[PDB]
Formats: C-alpha cells, sequence, structure tokens
C-alpha cells in the first residue's frame, strides 16, 4: 500500500470571549485544520472549551408568557390549549388539576406516516439529517380530519398540508454492441527436379470477439408532497433549549456545536417517496492468434515444422442496486443481484407509501426559526448564526479531505474522512483492484477566501484529485472562479 | 391494411325534471341571493360561468364507447442467382508446337426483405367504473368487441352513468321563491 | 454553442419605506441570464436596508359580530360548537362545549378522495402545482353528502364548491410501428490459365488459378410504441368565484403579513409558495 | 477477412401519475415482451386512481383574485397583480435564447435550462436523435417583451420581435401578437387612496 | 426489389406551416443492373409524400379597451368594468390572459331595497331556504343545515330500510352551458327527498 496515515490537526485555541451577559459563562475553540485519514489518529479532543464567569452586566432574558409556561419544558401554551386531553407542552402538564377534559378529536387519528422525520433538521452539506427542530407531536386546537386511502389522519400545527401526490417515472434502458474480426492467411509452395525439391507451408489465424451490455432502470415514485408553515412554528423543547444557551457575543464554537446536533436547515416543503435504481455494465471479449508452418527440403535433406495456439478471454460486470423507501423484505428482494417481478416492485410501492424517502426539498436555513417570540436577543443570535453558518460550510465541505484512489469518493464524516469506494476497489483508499485504469473524476479543492473589496474574488483549481489520471473522466461541474459586491 | 371503427351509445337511465316548485342546490341559492337588486352586467354574468345557461328538464343518462383500430403491414422479398462463363484455347506450330487456353468465370447471388408495419388505437369512454372502464379502453381493438370486457363495462354504466342526451330549460326559470325573486 | 455565465445588472431604486419593519429595499434584474451550461448568478437578486416610514404600519380589523378564530380569521357565530372544525387549521369553535350541546353535524366525515389537491395553487410557468389557497373543506353547517359510484362510497362536500361529479371518461392512444430489413450478397470470381510447348528436344507448361469470393449481410430494425392514457374519476370540480371562496389559514396569514407598498421581495415569495393562479375548475383522474 | 457488428438499444420510459404507489410501481414496471402493459395490472392501477386521483386537466383563476378579508386588501391585490406581471417577466422563457432539435426552455431563478425532447441531449440540444412526427426546420421565437411605452393619449403599448431565433428553414412561425396596448395606472392612485 | 438498397433520405421541409402541408422524400436511385433486373421500376416507390402541420393556423384573442365604470352597487359596495372579446383565440392562438371583468371599490350613493322572506306558514331554516311546514322534525335533514331538525320530539316516520340515491342523480340537476357545451354548477338539489 502507497499510503501514509492522516492525524487530525486542530488549530490553537481562540482568544476567550469576554463573559457573556445572560448565560454567564466564556467560551474558546478551534478550527479543524486537517481532517484525519486513512488510519491515522482518531482525534476529536475537545474542539470548544468553556468556564464559568462573575458578570457585571445587566440580561433581559425573560420573553413573558400570556399563555401558560409548561413546568418542566418552559415552553408557553396559549391558555386554551389547557384541559384539551392532550399534551401540549411536551411533558403533559398543561393538562394537570383540570375539572374537566374537553376533547376535540372525535375519533381514532394517525399521524401521516414518517411526518417526524421532517421535524428535524438537515446538515445540507451532507444531506444527513440532525436532532429534532420541530414538534410534530404539538397539535394546537388540531382534530380536522383528513383521509389517505380509508384511513384517517390529524395534522400537525407545524404542517401546511400532507397530502398524497402520486407519481412514478420508469425508465429503461438496454444497450448492447458486439463486434467480432476474423483474419486468415494461408499458403503452400513446392518444387522438383530429376536430383532436388522442396515443400513449405505458412497457416494463420487472427480473431477477436466483444460484447458490451449497459442496463439500467430507474424507478422514481412519489407518494406524498408535504409543506410546513411559513411562520409561527412551535418549536422542538431540545433545540429550544440549546438556541436559549447560545451566546450573545460571536464564538464560533457554541454556533457550530448547535449545528453538529441540530442541523444547519429546515425542510419547508418535500418530495416524499422512493428510488428504485439498478443498473448493471458488463463487458466481454475474445481473442485468439493461430501460427502453423512447415519447411521441407531435399538434394541429403530436412524437415521443420511448428505450431502455435492461443486463446484469451476476459468477462468483467459491475451491477449497483439502490433502494430508498419501503420495508425490509421489499428492500432485500429488490436489493438482489436479479431484476424484479413486478409482484416485488407492487408490494415495494406499497410500502414505501409507509415508510417514504425524501427525493426533493425546499430549505430554509435554521435562524428564520429564531424569531422573538420564543428567544430574548434574538437578531443578535441570527447575526452570529448566519456568520456562523458561512464559517461552518467552509469547515464541512469534504474539500479538506486527501484523494482517494481508484475513484473514491472522499466523504468528511466527523472529523475523519472516509473514502466510499465505486464497486470493483477494495482498502482503505480504494487501493485494491484488479483493473489497469479506471477514470478518475476531477475533485476540487476547498475555494481561497474573499480578498479585497470593490467586488471580491475566490479560486479554485481542481487539483485535490486532478482530473486526467488513468484515463480520467469529467473534470469539475462548478464555477472555477467566482466574485460578489462588498454592497 | 386493415381498419375498424367501433362506435356504441347506450343508455341505462332516463329521467324527467318536474314542472314546478324545484328545491335548489345550496351553492346556487346562496349567489340568487347575493346578487344585486339594480341591474349590473359583470355580476349577473358571473352566474353563467358558475352555473351556466339552463337546466335538464329530460335526459338519457348512458355509457359512450368510441374505438378506432387501424393496422397498415407492408413486405417485400427479393432473390437472385447468376452465372457467367468464357473459354478461349488456341493452338499454333510450325519443328515448333504451343498449345493454350484460358478461362474467365463468376457467379452472384442476392437475398432481400423488409417488411414494415404500424397499427394505431383510439378510443374513449364515458360513463361505467374506472377499473372496468379501462380494462375495456385498454383493448387493442384489433377484433372489435369482446363481448367479456363489454359487458363488465355495461354491468359498471348501470351503476355510474354518464350524459348522453338531453333537452333544455333556461336556469331564469328556476329562480324562485328567493328575495326580490322578480326583479 | 459556448457556455454564457450569468450577469447582474446594477441596483435599481428603492421601494417606499416599510412602515411595520422599519425598512426600505431595492431590487436588481438580471442583466444576462446564464445559458448552455454556464454559471449561474451568485448573492441576491434584492438588498434591504433600515428607513423612518412616512406611511404607517396598517392594523388589523376586528371580527365584530362574527367569532374570531385564533388565526385572526372569522367565522359566523352559527359555526361555533356546530361539531365540525369550521375554522381552518387549530379549531377554535369547538372549544370548551358541553356535550348536550354539541350535535352530529352530518351522518359522514368523509371528503372524496383527493380534494384537498383541488384548493392548491398553479404556476403557470413551470407547470407545477403549489401549496394550498383554498380551504377545500370548510362545510358551512350543512351535509352535503354524494353518492359517488366510482368508488361505491359516499362522501360529504364542502358548502362552497359549485359542483363535484364521478362521472368516468377514459381516453386511450396507442400507436405502434416497426420496421424489419435484411439484405444478403454473395459474388464469386474464376480465372484460369494453361500452356504447354515443345521445340527441336525441348518443352514445357503452365497453369493458374485465381478466385476471389464476398458476401455481406446486413440488418436494420426499429420499433417504437407510444401510448397516451388518461383517465378522470372525478370528471368535474369546479371551485366558486372569489367571493364565496374561503381561504386557507397560512395563505390568509401570508397575506395579512404583505407589507402594503410594492416591495417585490414580499410578493415574490408569496408566488413562489403559492403559485400564479388557482384552479377554478378541473378533472382529477390519472394519467 | 471477415468482420460482424451488432447494435442493439432498447429504451423504454413508461409515466403515471394518480393512483397508488403500489399499483404505479408495478403498471410502470417494464415487460419486455409487453411494453405497453398488462391488461390485469393497469386494471388495478385504474382501479386505485379513483382512490388517489391528481388533478390531470384545469382552468385557471390568476392569484391576485383572492386577496379578501385582510388589512388593505385592495390595494395589496393590485400590487400582487404587478407583482405577478414581474415574476411573469422574470420567469417567461423569452429570456433564453432557444435549444436546438424542439426543445423548450425554462428559467430556473437566473439560469436557463433545455427540456430535451426524446433521445436528443446534451445542453443545447445539439446531441442524439429525435424519435416521431416532426415537421422539420427551426420554429420562431419570441425576444422578450420591450419596456411599456409611457401612457401617451391614457394606454401604454409594447412590442416583440419575433427574432430569438427567426423562424427558419421551413418551421412555424411565433405564436401571439407583435404588440400589445392597455390602460393607464391612476385608478389604482386615486381611487384607492 | 431490395428498395431499402437506395437511402432513407431527410423529408423536405413542410409546404405550410400551418392548414395541412405535405412533405416528401426521394430515393437517391442509380439504375444499375440490379436495378433493372430485381424488379425495382415496377415495385418500389420512388418518392413518399405525406401530410405535415395539419394544425388550423392559430388565431389570437383580441380584447377591446375596457368600458366605463358602473353605476356603483348600494348592497355590494362595487363598480364594475366590462370589455369585449374582439375574435375569441382558437386552433392554439395566444389566450386573453388578461381579465375580461374588473372590479374596484366603491363609496355608493344609495339605500338598499331587498326585503326579507316573511315566508307565511313555511318554515325558514338558518340559510333563509323557507321549506314546508310538513318537514319540521320529519327526521331527515330538509334545511341542509339540519335547523329543520334543531331540536325535536319523536320524528315522523323516516322511509324505513337504507336507501341509496338513482346512480349519477345529481347531473340531473347540474346546470348546462350551453355556449361552451358543459355542465358548469349544481343548480338542483338532487339530494333532497
Ligand atoms: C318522458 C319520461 O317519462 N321518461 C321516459 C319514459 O317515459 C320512457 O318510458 C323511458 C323508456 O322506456 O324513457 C324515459
Ligand atoms: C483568554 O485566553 C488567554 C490565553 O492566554 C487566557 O490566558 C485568558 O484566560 C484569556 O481570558
Ligand atoms: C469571506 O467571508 C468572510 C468575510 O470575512 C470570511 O469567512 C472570509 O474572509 C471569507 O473569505
Ligand atoms: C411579456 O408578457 C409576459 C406576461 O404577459 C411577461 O411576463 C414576459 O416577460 C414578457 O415581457
Ligand atoms: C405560417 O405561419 C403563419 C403565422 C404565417 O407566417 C403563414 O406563413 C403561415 O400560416
Ligand atoms: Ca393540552
Amino acid at each position: 500500500v502507497t499510503l501514509m496515515p492522516i492525524d487530525c490537526e486542530l488549530s490553537s485555541w481562540s482568544s476567550w470571549t469576554t463573559c457573556d451577559p445572560c448565560q454567564k459563562k466564556r467560551y474558546r475553540y478551534a478550527y479543524l485544520l486537517q481532517p484525519s485519514q486513512f488510519h491515522g489518529e482518531p482525534c476529536n479532543f475537545s474542539d470548544k472549551e468553556v468556564e464559568d464567569c462573575v458578570t457585571n452586566r445587566p440580561c433581559r432574558s425573560q420573553v413573558r408568557c400570556e399563555g401558560f409556561v409548561c413546568a418542566q419544558t418552559g415552553r408557553c401554551v396559549n391558555r386554551r390549549l389547557l384541559c384539551n386531553g392532550d399534551n401540549d407542552c411536551g411533558d403533559q402538564s398543561d393538562e394537570a388539576n383540570c375539572r374537566r377534559i374537553y376533547k376535540k378529536c372525535q375519533h381514532e387519528m394517525d399521524q401521516y406516516w414518517g411526518i417526524g422525520s421532517l421535524a428535524s433538521g438537515i446538515n445540507l452539506f451532507t444531506n444527513s439529517f440532525e436532532g429534532p427542530v420541530l414538534d410534530h407531536r404539538y397539535y394546537a386546537g388540531g382534530c380536522s380530519p383528513h383521509y389517505i386511502l380509508n384511513t384517517r389522519f390529524r395534522k400537525p400545527y407545524n404542517v401546511e398540508s400532507y397530502t398524497p401526490q402520486t407519481q412514478g417515472k420508469y425508465e429503461f434502458i438496454l444497450k448492447e454492441y458486439e463486434s467480432y474480426s476474423d483474419f486468415e492467411r494461408n499458403v503452400t509452395e513446392k518444387m522438383a527436379s530429376k536430383d532436388r525439391g522442396k515443400h513449405y507451408i505458412r497457416r494463420t489465424k487472427r480473431f477477436s470477439h466483444t460484447k458490451s451490455v449497459f442496463l439500467h432502470a430507474r424507478s422514481d415514485l412519489e407518494v406524498a408532497h408535504y409543506k410546513l408553515k411559513p411562520r409561527s412554528l412551535m418549536l422542538h423543547y431540545e433545540f429550544l433549549q440549546r438556541v436559549k444557551r447560545l451566546p450573545l457575543e460571536y464564538s464560533y464554537g457554541e454556533y457550530r456545536d448547535l449545528f453538529r446536533d441540530f442541523g444547519t436547515h429546515y425542510i419547508t416543503e418535500a418530495v416524499l417517496g422512493g428510488i428504485y435504481e439498478y443498473t448493471l455494465v458488463m463487458n466481454k471479449e475474445a481473442m485468439e492468434r493461430g501460427d502453423y508452418t512447415l519447411n521441407n527440403v531435399h538434394a541429403r535433406g530436412i524437415l521443420n515444422e511448428i505450431k502455435d495456439r492461443n486463446k484469451r478471454d476476459t468477462m468483467v460486470e459491475d451491477l449497483v442496486v439502490l433502494v430508498r423507501g419501503g420495508a425490509s423484505e421489499h428492500i432485500t428482494t429488490l436489493a438482489y443481484q436479479e431484476l424484479p417481478t413486478a409482484d416485488l416492485m407492487q408490494e415495494w410501492g406499497d410500502a414505501v407509501q409507509y415508510n417514504p424517502a425524501i427525493i426533493k426539498v425546499k430549505v430554509e436555513p435554521l435562524y428564520e426559526l429564531v424569531t422573538a417570540t420564543d428567544f430574548a436577543y434574538s437578531s443578535t443570535v441570527r447575526q452570529n448564526m448566519k456568520q456562523a453558518l458561512e464559517e461552518f460550510q467552509k469547515e464541512v465541505s469534504s474539500c479538506h479531505c486527501a484523494p482517494c484512489q481508484g475513484n473514491g469518493v472522499p466523504v468528511l464524516k466527523g472529523s475523519r474522512c472516509d473514502c466510499i469506494c465505486p464497486v470493483g476497489s477494495q482498502g482503505l483508499a480504494c487501493e485494491v483492484s484488479y483493473r489497469k485504469n479506471t477514470p478518475i473524476d476531477g475533485k476540487w479543492n476547498c475555494w481561497s477566501n474573499w480578498s479585497s473589496c470593490s467586488g471580491r474574488r475566490k479560486t479554485r483549481q481542481r487539483q485535490c484529485n486532478n482530473p486526467p489520471p488513468q484515463n480520467g473522466g469529467s473534470p469539475c461541474s462548478g464555477p472555477a472562479s467566482e466574485t460578489l459586491d462588498c454592497s | 391494411s386493415s381498419f375498424i371503427r367501433i362506435h356504441k351509445v347506450m343508455k341505462v337511465l332516463n329521467f324527467t325534471t318536474k314542472a314546478k316548485d324545484l328545491h335548489l342546490s345550496d351553492v346556487f341559492l346562496k349567489a340568487l341571493n347575493h346578487l344585486p337588486l339594480e341591474y349590473n352586467s359583470a355580476l349577473y354574468s358571473r352566474i353563467f360561468d358558475d352555473f351556466g345557461t339552463h337546466y335538464f328538464t329530460s335526459g338519457s343518462l348512458g355509457g359512450v364507447y368510441d374505438l378506432l383500430y387501424q393496422f397498415s403491414s407492408e413486405e417485400l422479398k427479393n432473390s437472385g442467382l447468376t452465372e457467367e462463363e468464357a473459354k478461349h484455347c488456341v493452338r499454333i506450330e510450325t519443328t515448333k508446337v504451343e498449345h493454350r487456353c484460358t478461362t474467365n468465370k463468376l457467379s452472384e447471388k442476392h437475398e432481400g426483405s423488409f417488411i414494415q408495419g404500424a397499427e394505431k388505437s383510439i378510443s374513449l369512454i364515458r360513463g361505467g367504473r374506472s377499473e372496468y372502464g379501462a380494462a375495456l379502453a385498454w383493448e387493442k381493438g384489433s377484433s372489435g368487441l369482446e363481448e367479456k370486457t363489454f359487458s363488465e363495462w355495461l354491468e359498471s354504466v348501470k351503476e355510474n352513468p354518464a350524459v348522453i342526451d338531453f333537452e333544455l330549460a333556461p336556469i331564469v326559470d328556476l329562480v324562485r321563491n328567493i328575495p326580490c325573486a322578480v326583479t | 454553442s459556448s457556455p454564457v455565465n450569468c450577469q447582474w445588472d446594477f441596483y435599481a431604486p428603492w421601494s417606499e419605506c416599510n412602515g411595520c419593519t422599519k425598512t426600505q429595499t431595492r431590487r436588481r434584474s438580471v442583466a444576462v441570464y446564464g445559458q448552455y451550461g454556464g454559471q449561474p448568478c451568485v448573492g441576491n437578486a434584492f438588498e434591504t436596508q433600515s428607513c423612518e416610514p412616512t406611511r404607517g404600519c396598517p392594523t388589523e380589523e376586528g371580527c365584530g359580530e362574527r367569532f374570531r378564530c385564533f388565526s385572526g380569521q372569522c367565522i359566523s357565530k352559527s359555526l361555533v360548537c356546530n361539531g365540525d372544525s369550521d375554522c381552518d387549521e387549530d379549531s377554535a369553535d369547538e372549544d370548551r362545549c358541553e356535550d348536550s350541546e354539541r350535535r352530529p353535524s352530518c351522518d359522514i366525515d368523509k371528503p372524496p378522495p383527493n380534494i384537498e389537491l383541488t384548493g392548491n395553487g398553479y404556476n403557470e410557468l413551470t407547470g407545477q402545482f403549489r401549496n394550498r389557497v383554498i380551504n377545500t373543506k370548510s362545510f358551512g353547517g350543512q351535509c352535503r353528502k354524494v353518492f359517488s359510484g366510482d368508488g361505491k362510497d359516499f362522501y360529504r362536500l364542502s358548502g362552497n364548491v359549485l359542483s363535484y361529479t364521478f362521472q368516468v371518461k377514459i381516453n386511450n392512444d396507442f400507436n405502434y410501428e416497426f420496421y424489419n430489413s435484411t439484405w444478403s450478397y454473395v459474388k464469386h470470381t474464376s480465372t484460369e490459365h494453361t500452356s504447354s510447348s515443345r521445340k527441336r528436344r525441348s518443352s514445357s507448361s503452365s497453369s493458374r488459378s485465381y478466385t476471389s469470393h464476398t458476401n455481406e449481410i446486413h440488418k436494420g430494425k426499429s420499433y417504437q410504441l407510444l401510448v397516451v392514457e388518461n383517465t378522470v374519476e372525478v370528471a368535474q370540480f369546479i371551485n366558486n368565484n372569489p367571493e364565496f371562496l374561503q381561504l386557507a389559514e397560512p395563505f390568509w396569514k401570508e397575506l395579512s403579513h404583505l407589507p402594503s407598498l410594492y416591495d417585490y421581495s414580499a410578493y415574490r415569495r408569496l408566488i413562489d409558495q403559492y403559485g400564479t393562479h388557482y384552479l377554478q375548475s378541473g378533472s382529477l383522474g390519472g394519467e | 477477412a471477415a468482420s460482424g457488428t451488432q447494435n442493439n438499444v432498447l429504451r423504454g420510459e413508461p409515466f403515471i401519475r394518480g393512483g397508488g404507489a403500489g399499483f404505479i410501481s408495478g403498471l410502470s414496471y417494464l415487460e419486455l415482451d409487453n411494453p405497453a402493459g398488462n391488461k390485469r395490472r393497469y386494471s388495478a392501477w385504474a382501479e386505485s386512481v379513483t382512490n388517489l386521483p391528481q388533478v390531470i386537466k384545469q382552468k385557471l383563476t390568476p392569484l391576485y383574485e383572492l386577496v379578501k378579508e385582510v388589512p388593505c386588501a385592495s390595494v395589496k391585490k393590485l400590487y400582487l397583480k404587478w407583482a405577478l406581471e414581474e415574476y411573469l417577466d422574470e420567469f417567461d422563457p423569452c429570456h433564453c435564447r432557444p435549444c436546438q432539435n424542439g426543445g423548450l426552455a425554462t428559467v430556473e431563478g437566473t439560469h436557463c435550462l433545455c427540456h430535451c425532447k426524446p433521445y436528443t441531449f446534451g445542453a443545447a440540444c445539439e446531441q442524439g436523435v429525435l424519435v416521431g412526427n416532426q415537421a422539420g426546420g427551426v420554429d420562431g421565437g419570441w425576444s422578450c417583451w420591450s419596456s411599456w411605452s409611457p401612457c401617451v393619449q391614457g394606454k401604454k403599448t409594447r412590442s416583440r420581435e419575433c427574432n430569438n431565433p427567426p423562424p427558419s428553414g421551413g418551421g412555424r412561425s411565433c405564436v401571439g401578437e407583435t404588440t400589445e396596448s392597455t390602460q393607464c395606472e391612476d385608478e389604482e392612485l386615486e381611487h384607492l387612496r | 426489389c431490395f428498395c431499402d438498397h437506395y437511402a432513407w433520405t431527410q423529408w423536405t421541409s413542410c409546404s405550410k406551416t400551418c392548414n395541412s402541408g405535405t412533405q416528401s422524400r426521394h430515393r437517391q436511385i442509380v439504375v444499375d443492373k440490379y436495378y433493372q433486373e430485381n424488379f425495382c421500376e415496377q415495385i418500389c416507390s420512388k418518392q413518399e409524400t405525406r401530410e405535415c402541420n395539419w394544425q388550423r393556423c392559430p388565431i389570437n384573442c383580441l380584447l377591446g379597451d375596457f368600458g366605463p365604470w358602473s353605476d356603483c352597487d348600494p348592497c355590494i359596495e362595487k363598480q364594475s368594468k366590462v370589455r369585449s372579446v374582439l375574435r375569441p383565440s382558437q386552433f392554439g392562438g395566444q389566450p386573453c390572459t388578461a381579465p375580461l371583468v374588473a372590479f374596484q371599490p366603491c363609496i355608493p350613493s344609495k339605500l338598499c331595497k331587498i326585503e326579507e322572506a316573511d315566508c307565511k306558514n313555511k318554515f325558514r331554516c338558518d340559510s333563509g331556504r323557507c321549506i314546508a311546514r310538513k318537514l319540521e322534525c320529519n327526521g331527515e335533514n330538509d334545511c341542509g343545515d339540519n335547523s329543520d331538525e334543531r331540536d325535536c320530539g319523536r320524528t315522523k316516520a323516516v322511509c324505513t330500510r337504507k336507501y341509496n340515491p338513482i346512480p349519477s342523480v345529481q347531473l340531473m340537476g347540474n346546470g348546462f352551458h350551453f355556449l361552451a357545451g358543459e355542465p358548469r354548477g349544481e343548480v338542483l338539489d338532487n339530494s333532497f327527498t
């Protein structure tokens, strides 16, 4: 193996912030200067440090509640939500000491299938879901019935619509090629006289046969459309509290650890369903050489005869199958190497309805949740969170990773980077393969910092993995340099 | 080439509306109560855009099937064989002697085929229930009616008709027993 | 063709000053739209700054004799304790009513099978449906039952909708076109000689063959199929005119928060959520 | 010397809207032996669409017509009307130098994407080949409206040039009137104030 | 003859942009011993011809300029402005696109002369419909509002079994728009018993 294992390096510490007026604390942090890769040391030694202070400054942190303050969670429920026979506080506190219970839901009701997943934030730069940011177990007044098929559902307060938009693309290509060539060239020669004589032969073949198959099947099934309300969202307890812990002063660390727990954005609108994708590539070759000769001479005489015969064959085949959404038996029977029968497809699509994946998303950045009805100093938290979001996007984008071999895709998983391999190579760098060459796709290096003013510039070099090596593939798809106005 | 067109119109039901004392739709009675007492062309025109101009005094509730099927096929075939030969011999002498002959020959053969076809179908169904109407509309139509599929569709039409023909009176004859009706 | 990278124009003059937010916004047009895979315009089509407004922020007006729902929408006092959630979003009309004062508003509680999709918005330029604009389930204190027959089930209509009907129409179109072609060719050629002579004793003789032969075979096949098939299952929904339509709560809430001046950055964020149009009528089914 | 080749390409793109997700994934699954789709699966889909339909034909009213029952409703209605005209002017495909091979274009915010017709591909739709019936030539694409003339004699006017691309090689001309005219905005300013 | 021995030439661009042109393709025939012997002159077709651009020429909409604002309605507090279609669009020409009727708020200048129902012996539902007095406490919802059944003793004998309505019975109570050729809205209540 050509490897050197590379250790993670965090920076030297920031200077401390001055002590916060309302957290009574101070903060310091490091930037990841190099991610751990190829089995270097696991690092993650605490990326933030925090200390207490004496406080010499005023604070106004109590945003009041015309509602009822829930005993454990601190949520402000509207006073009409008490004694409805339902948990609106998160920890049941709204339903204590009620002289009667006034149910609105006359009937039993389901939550829409998977509606809680969409209540959590996404780290948009890795498409990973993170912690809960919205409370889809909160209904306010609720209890207007919705039906998908014959099942009745209760709409969450935060959800503007969840509805069964229901669509299916299937796409199929089967491309096949065959090419064969045969060459033969025979010869015979003779002489005699009354003494002398000669006889000679040559016979030959060259042959080749070649075949290729590319097959690609994709089903994009959609089974629901989701949109969140644009305003007045009831947030989740665990997020609401970490946002209340954020400093008024800008420390990057304490805002970064919000993103590492609850992500960077929230899902405002989404397309729900399943992907089935199958793609087969096969290449096949056969090759031959034959060469035969005799030479015979007489006057006393001599004979020589030779035969040479060669056959070569190869086949190489790669298949990838990818399934999203559904139930585990349908998932595995589609995961299997052989194209489905329509019965499995039917049962998979039927199960995708009850456990959809997310096909398409409209985000909003997470600071758009930090509204003054829930948080004091909200505008300074927003402005901090905006700046942290730009700095964090420059940390968690995988451009920092060293290049994989074998066309591996590097993904920065934490403070550590994993080369996800294509089919047909193994080992931590994707080095272990039988293949003489495989197309390297070009990989971008990280984008250089904003220079000067009157229109700043940023630059990129396609250098992190240079595109051409070992019969290279496509050079990178994005803007190779970029500019934006001070004002 | 073959072509087949089918059109069938079926009348599973047939109704007449009363001449007097009809009970009006809630959404219609609301719009009639809302109209201004003085004439306005825009506001009264909007009734026709929302409720139309006339009501069915009688009609036939029905199912309709329409099919066109159209087929074209073409074939071309070719075969050929050929041979040609010529031979030329000579002798010359005077002792000296020479005798000689030479020949040239050819053959060719050919075969060819070309088959070409087009099929089209167009079908409409009105009335029935979507599973059986689907089953009937899906018939490519090469043999005309499949009486099993058609009779399952007609049994659907009895449960869910579409309008086929009608007789009309104007919507303005209905506007009765609202406030300021005559106006 | 070459890639064309997108370019911004210069910033426009500002819009009148927003009373409620105490700001002004200015626009910036795209001068060159990016084309043929060229780079898109980075940054924003707008910017906004603080301002002292001459024009003040407008107030709500109250529901007066009507019942105020918690959203700020108003509904008739006949709908309070109807036994239906007659305020959109979170009902309040149903709050803390007595078991003797509640009554069955209707036999059944089930709408036609995707009536919510009929109250969506539509974008004419992308052709996509957009989020909920009409409240399609305001029952208006009425038990408006229809028997269907495409599915053999009663359903309850909203009081607003002009007509909803389950007559089916199915339209199918099939086109299949194929050709198959095959050619085969063979040629053979042969040429020959012999000669013999004697002179006086001496003699000689010779002979030859030459031959060449060729075959070709060729085929082309094509088949294309197109099928276009449509089903309608609710061959008409006809929504009411705007006077009798009831808006969706989060659409009415976004309308309430429109700035009451021509800041296109506010109205674009409505159009991007709720589209350019609403569905006046149409057919539900499948394709 | 002897040589031969084969190429075979088989493509198919079933698309369905409406019906239950299992019936959709069953019907859209391509039987290469019956590529139109099977009578049974297709009838099952046609059953399920009675319970999970989508809107497939529609008549449209402009979104400004719904502005009701809010503060400033009358004024917000006219400003939503003008914002619709500004949005239409931002996303109208006239901003895109049109695609080859019959492709339409869409404005992707700041950007033009071609919607290449079947089995033709690439950024300009220059690559591949078309399928089905074609009229030939290049059909006439509009350039965007010229900026509105300032209410001379109480009416605005504007003109569009039909030159993007010009109808060429026998293709059909641009569809629509080359010019427009409308009443001015004094009704908003005076009456609503 | 293997007539495919001569070329798949490209079809020449359609003679008309609209209203049923035609287009043709001709074989790249070279006459030779093959053409002569294989019956090519007798049974090949030398040039093909077919319809193109069958769609009728698109007719765009032209609207008139708006009329005056109408005499203001004292019970609606609006005034109305109308315009007329000079020619409708058809055959795929541009739609009228702008609104054909417009409304503006008004300060009215008259009272309302509308009258209450006061409907003799009949029963006034909550929606104001004066239903027959025989339907008070009848046990079926005959007001639609249920207001005929708001409070009652032993209700009168409803028809004994459950029975369904006639198939598609509400189509018998939709109104029909003769100029457009289609149903528009529920006009008669064919759920009334
Ligand atoms: C923050 O950082 C310095 C580093 O020298 C500390 O010594 C000190 O506590 C300061 O507040
Ligand atoms: C530009 O964006 C901010 C401005 O300071 C920093 O993250 C850095 O300067 C970047 O290049
Ligand atoms: C003219 O017409 C449309 C709207 O009618 C505009 O949106 C388009 O940009 C063009 O200027
Ligand atoms: C083709 O298009 C129209 C618009 C005119 O240019 C005529 O040449 C013909 O109909
Ligand atoms: Ca509660």
